[PDB]
């Protein structure tokens, strides 16, 4: 028992830790396939252009 | 005569049946019984091991 309430304490401090971390990451969820598509076409064009 | 609900998933027991019938009978008042009771645990090894599944 004293040994599984110490992991909890340990795994519990570790997650608070790497969320604090990700502060930036966690805001909202833009359509992610639509950044993509649009990117692509700019590539392609640099490309053309140069 | 209270009829032992079916559906309880606890079946009374021969003891609980006999003290039933002893109140009845009006030979033992519960206030007997009530001084009588004993706060012993009863299978403390296995709550034991259901505390610690939880936290794992």
């Amino acid at each position: 028992m004293s040994n599984s309430v110490e992991a909890l304490l340990e795994i519990s401090s570790s997650l608070k830790a790497l969320k604090e971390e990700c502060v930036d990451l966690c805001s909202s969820v833009t359509d992610g396939d639509k950044v993509i598509q649009s990117l692509r076409l700019a590539l392609t064009d640099f490309h053309q252009l140069t | 005569m209270m009829a032992a609900n079916p559906w309880s998933p606890v079946q009374p027991s021969a003891a609980s049946l006999l003290l039933e019938k002893c109140l009845a009978a009006g030979v033992l008042s519960q206030n007997a019984l009530d001084q009588a009771q004993l706060e012993a645990p009863c299978f403390s090894h296995a709550e034991e091991l259901q505390r610690i599944t939880e936290i794992k």
